[PDB]
């Protein structure tokens, strides 16, 4: 399997695997999984009580040092009941490593806001609130941030249609730009490509 | 069935900030329909603000009327603010769009729509 | 002349030979000035000044399931008893045969393919027709 | 009907209306929101223009691709009418002149080129027209303005006799030439009574009556739901405006009062509720700023 | 005017229609000789409660429930629909 | 304490911005989808899907294109269980059906019922 | 080989026309209806049928990677010739 196949790197997967016993034993009370995946990123799965505690250990703990915020994302899987999933990419400069920390939320439950920890966090998750409607509590000035300005819905829900609602136009009647529902000349066309048969064996959910 | 609150730990709370809410929107409203030098009058903005209060007069979750109370705040921030245009103010009131066909017979007569 | 929707262009209650009530779907909509069935009488109703008590798809099914709560009930054979009550009946009135053979309307494969007004109208069962003839 | 031309969609920039209009003299103050008002249902639009192809730069953007279509035409020239009304089902005639010039008088602009269109439209197949008379048209009136459009109107009506004949009495707006007169006038005050009525009023009377089948034969008198002395107008106009080229002809019309017609049907007998100056004179004078409202009779 | 249909629905299961379920094992055949020409349609479903339509003239529909009825009064309760013709 | 007693009912349906028309007027499909039979293959049965009723696709006066007014008409969501689906499907005030998941009955297979002593089951041909 | 109806419109080779009484005829009153008058279905049928003496032969359009891909045509029906699925030429097997 030498000149196709990316080649596995074993220490940085055991490293990281350490690394996650030692974040999973230190912070027990908010620690859900730790998990490593096979091109060895390590995954932090938290309770999002604990998005402060955890990353403030991150950022400030002598083996973490995650000083910088590399990015802050929410994920919208509607068949879970807390569908957003916040992600938080973590870069440690002192040890040339990346973690990612994981958590979850509904529609209605708010999720700390981690600017007091990160400084970056301050339009990541604003544009989380802007794309997904994840409200963060106490955060300095949280609004919207990418969308138009009377814009009503979170475009980047999995139920929020790809052309919107409304779309634009100039009216010369009242000499102003209008919103009127959306109506498309050609459709979106949907193609249906999912292949009828199991690609990878090693990810088969086991039935029912 | 216990969940995390936004602001409000029941309906009382809530209704009280609906309230401050309503309030500061009806203080706005001139400043409005001035600066933006609208084609409406006060009293109409007025109303329309009393219309889009009454839209969501049904909803019985403190959560959710917390987070109707902070979305109408951005609202309101982007209006007294100038960050919204004349445009944006306007397109509460739908005044290009076609009245709409209500009752079944005459949706009957355009189209297929229900 | 009413032009209505067809099978593939209504949501609309069809019960099989068995009682097993199914729905289709809308695939597309109906051409032209076409429109679905119900809404068509229940607008002649509107016209007439004797309306019928529904407007959408959902109340017609309340009405479906006021007349007989089985059309509702989608994907369900419901079972029906009281056959010896339907023969104590059927006993009432001595009807006689008829020396007539028992033939069914369609013998062969040419009287298959032509049946209602959509496969009458339709230009591949004409085909059919014409190769099991030849 | 053809399948082409049956109505579809919801109504929309996208959408089918199943309108196909060739509007004459387009170009103008009523066919600017006429051509707006049709593109925004989904109309196949006409437009015959005169001028420059710069000057019909506004009505691209009042619908979607390929639903204005823009062609040169003469007044004279019946083959440039035949060639714009062969394909429609409705033309809107919106020819007019306040002044008449050295190539088109009165007669040429209000009669001539009105009857040339109407029975174009006629030999063509086109079952709809409608044509746009003045309120106060009157054969012994003292404008020539106001002569030749009574006899257009005749002969419109005798060339095609299923046209929809509309009166509009003093047509205010933003792009108008009444109240931007009078805030520009800086003539008189006499015993003149008049309605004007508001445009988009105008505008959705005209394709109400494009809808409505019992628009046929008939003749609408769009008027105001206020009538105001001439005087007390022009002080309202000044008043709004902040405010303390003409002709003899121009000023024959200002001081000719609005005729009341009630046997003719106005804008409520195609639905239409009649918008007073009040909501939208500010609208129209907001550009002329650097108030009690006008006493109707 | 007068009586155009009687409808009758009931479980095939259920204990709230056994008085139904006996009125039909016993008394339609004579209800229906004495009815020649009426419709009574007897629509069993799954989990219903017992019901009586009567459908009288220009669309008037009466309503009766026979939810948890001995065999006598589903019996009384039709033949009140039968002399009512209201 | 920092929990509150909400004993309502879930709806979002103010707080997704979905305009009136298309909330309370749509029929969300709950189902999981059927296989193709041009094909043998069955992972595209395993995960329930929602989509919506078809409203009108009509001729692009233009082109010919189908033009479209509906903006759910593309939506198709994915779901791990019919519970999950039909919680989503409640929780945004949409108007929903469920098809049960059809499974295809277990059959008993012999190759040697084809060339049986006394049975109608044998092959002609092989 | 292009046609022309009776309102003197041109013929694609599609078949499209549009009709007297349909008003998108607009769009070409001033301008050009562009057709293309190289119809493909007339100038394949220009091709002479190859005589080859094997039973299968093989087609790729000529140009080796340039053409369509490689396909084996069957010659065993003598009253038909063999074509081509892609390219349109047409084959006979001269025995
Ligand atoms: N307040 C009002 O304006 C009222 C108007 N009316 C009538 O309504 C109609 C439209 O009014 P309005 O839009 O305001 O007037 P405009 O002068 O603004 O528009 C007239 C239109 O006709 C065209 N046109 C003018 N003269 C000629 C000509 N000789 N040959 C070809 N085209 C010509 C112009 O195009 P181009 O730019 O190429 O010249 C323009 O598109 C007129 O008939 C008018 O009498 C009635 C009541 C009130
Ligand atoms: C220029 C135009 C400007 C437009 C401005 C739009 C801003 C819209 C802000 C909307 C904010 C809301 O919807 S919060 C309202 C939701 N409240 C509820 O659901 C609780 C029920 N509320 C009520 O019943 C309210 O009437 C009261 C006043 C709290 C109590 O009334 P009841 O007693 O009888
Ligand atoms: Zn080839």
């Amino acid at each position: 399997t030498r000149p196709t196949v990316r080649p596995r790197n074993d220490v940085a997967h055991k490293q990281l695997s350490a690394f996650g016993e030692y974040v999973a034993e230190i912070l027990p009370k908010y620690v859900q999984q730790v998990q490593v995946s096979c091109f060895s990123e390590l995954e932090i799965c938290i309770h999002p009580d604990g998005v402060i505690p955890v990353l403030t250990f991150l950022r400030d703990h002598s083996n973490a040092q995650f000083k910088s915020l590399a990015d802050l994302t929410a994920v919208d899987i509607p068949t879970r009941q807390n569908r957003f999933e916040i992600v938080y990419n973590l870069l440690s400069l002192r040890f040339n490593s990346r973690i990612r920390v994981k958590t979850y939320t509904d529609e209605l439950t708010p999720v700390e806001s981690s600017v007091s920890v990160y400084k970056a966090a301050n339009w990541y998750e604003r544009e989380i609130w802007d794309m997904f409607g994840v409200f963060f509590a106490n955060h300095p000035d949280l609004r919207r941030i990418l969308t138009d300005y009377g814009f009503e819905g979170h475009p980047f829900r999995k139920d929020f249609p790809l052309s919107g609602y409304v779309e634009l136009r100039y009216d010369d009647e009242v000499k102003r730009v209008v919103a009127e529902p959306v109506e498309l000349a050609q459709e979106f066309r949907k193609f249906d490509l999912n292949s009828p048969w199991e690609a990878f064996p090693a990810y088969r959910q086991p039935p029912e | 069935t216990s969940v995390k609150p936004i602001f409000s730990r029941d309906m009382n709370e809530a209704k009280r900030r609906v309230r401050e809410l309503y309030r500061a929107w009806y203080r706005e409203v001139p400043n409005t329909v001035h600066l933006f030098q609208l084609d409406i009058s006060v009293k109409q903005g007025r109303d329309k603000v009393r219309e889009m209060f009454k839209k969501n007069a049904h909803v019985t979750d403190p959560r959710v009327v917390d987070l109707l109370v902070i979305k109408g705040k951005m609202e309101l921030e982007e209006t007294i603010n100038v960050w919204k245009q004349r445009t944006h103010v306007m397109r509460f009131f739908h005044e290009t769009e076609a009245p709409r066909p209500k009752d079944f017979l005459s949706k009957f007569y355009v189209g297929h729509d229900p | 002349i009413l032009p209505g929707a067809a099978y593939t262009e209504k949501s609309a209650t069809y019960v099989n030979t068995e009682g097993r009530a199914q729905q289709t779907k809308v695939a597309v909509m109906p051409p032209g000035l076409a429109r679905e069935d119900w809404k068509i009488i229940r607008a002649l109703s509107e016209i007439a000044g004797m309306t019928l008590p529904y407007d959408t798809l959902d109340q017609v099914r309340n009405r479906l399931e006021e007349v007989s709560p089985n059309l509702v009930r989608y994907d369900d054979v419901e079972g029906a008893n009281y056959f010896q009550q339907a023969s104590e009946l059927s006993k009432l009135v001595n009807q006689q045969l008829l020396a007539d053979p028992l033939v069914p309307p369609q013998l062969t494969i040419k009287d298959f393919y032509m049946t209602d007004s959509i496969s009458r109208a339709s230009q591949t069962m004409a085909k059919c027709v014409k190769a099991v003839t030849e | 009907l053809h399948h082409a031309v049956i109505p579809h969609g919801k109504g929309g920039r996208s959408s089918v209306s199943g309108i196909v209009a060739t509007v004459f003299g387009a170009t103008g103050f009523l066919g600017r929101y006429l051509v707006n008002h049709l593109g925004r249902m989904g109309s196949q639009v006409i437009v015959p223009y005169r001028c420059e192809p710069y000057d019909t730069m506004h009505l691209r953007p009042m619908g979607d691709l390929g639903q204005i279509i823009f062609m040169d035409w003469n007044g004279r020239d019946k083959d440039s009418i035949r060639r714009a009304v062969e394909h429609s089902n409705v033309v809107i005639n919106l020819v007019g002149r306040e002044w008449e010039t050295k190539n088109f008088d009165f007669e040429d602009v209000f009669v001539k080129i009105p009857q040339a269109i109407a029975q174009v439209s006629k030999e063509a197949g086109v079952e709809k027209f409608i044509h746009i008379s003045h309120l106060n048209a009157d054969i012994k009136s003292s404008s020539k303005y106001l002569r030749n459009k009574a006899v257009g109107e005749k002969e419109v009506r005798e060339t095609f006799p299923e046209a929809t004949i509309i009166k509009p009495a003093d047509i205010f707006g933003r792009e108008d030439r009444f109240l931007n007169y009078f805030a520009n006038i800086r003539s008189l005050g006499k015993k003149t009574v008049k309605q004007p009525v508001y445009i988009v009023d105008v505008t959705k009377g005209i394709i109400n009556a494009i809808k409505d089948p019992d628009a046929r034969g008939k003749t609408f008198a769009f008027v105001g739901p206020n009538r105001y002395l001439l005087f007390d107008l022009v002080q309202y106009v000044f008043a709004v405006a902040h405010r303390p080229w003409t002709t003899r002809d121009k000023v024959e019309r200002i001081h000719t009062t609005d005729r009341t017609l009630p046997h003719l049907p106005g804008l409520e007998d195609l639905g239409v509720q009649a918008t007073p100056l009040e909501l939208k004179a500010i609208e129209v004078l907001r550009r002329h700023r650097t108030v009690q409202p006008a006493k109707t009779v | 005017l007068g009586l155009r249909e009687i409808r009758i629905h009931l479980c095939q299961r259920s204990p709230g229609s056994q008085g139904v379920r006996d009125f039909i094992e016993k008394r339609y055949v004579e209800l229906k000789k004495a009815n020649p020409d009426l419709p009574i349609l007897i629509r069993e479903c799954s989990d219903v409660q017992p019901k009586l339509w009567a459908r009288y003239a220009f669309g008037q529909e009466k309503n009766v429930s026979l939810n948890n009825f001995s065999a006598d009064q589903v019996t009384r309760a039709l033949e009140n629909v039968l002399s009512s013709k209201a | 304490t920092q929990l509150i007693t909400v004993d309502e009912k879930l709806d979002i349906t103010t707080l997704t911005g979905v305009p009136e028309e298309h909330i309370k007027t749509r029929k969300a499909r709950i189902f999981v989808p059927a296989r193709n039979n041009m094909q043998s293959g069955v992972n595209n049965t395993k995960k329930w899907k929602m989509e919506f009723d078809t409203r009108e696709r009509w001729e692009n006066p233009l082109m010919g294109w189908a033009s479209t007014a509906d903006p759910l008409s593309n939506l198709v969501l994915t779901f791990s269980t019919k519970e999950d689906a039909i919680a989503f499907a409640e929780k945004n005030g949409w108007s929903y059906d469920v098809e049960e998941r059809k499974v295809p009955k277990p059959k008993s297979k012999s190759y040697g019922a084809n060339f049986s002593w006394n049975k109608r089951t044998r092959v002609s041909t092989k | 080989g292009v046609r022309t109806s009776p309102t003197g419109e041109k013929v694609t080779h599609t078949g499209q026309v549009y009709d007297d009484e349909d008003y998108r005829r607009v769009r070409f009153v001033g301008r050009q209806k562009e057709v293309n008058e190289n119809f493909a279905i007339d100038l394949i049928a220009e091709q002479p049928v190859s005589q080859v003496g094997s039973r299968v032969i093989s087609c790729d359009g000529g140009g080796g990677a340039l053409g369509h891909p490689r396909v084996y045509i069957n010659l065993d029906k003598e009253t038909k010739t063999g074509t081509c699925g892609y390219c349109g030429l047409q084959f006979r097997q001269q025995h």
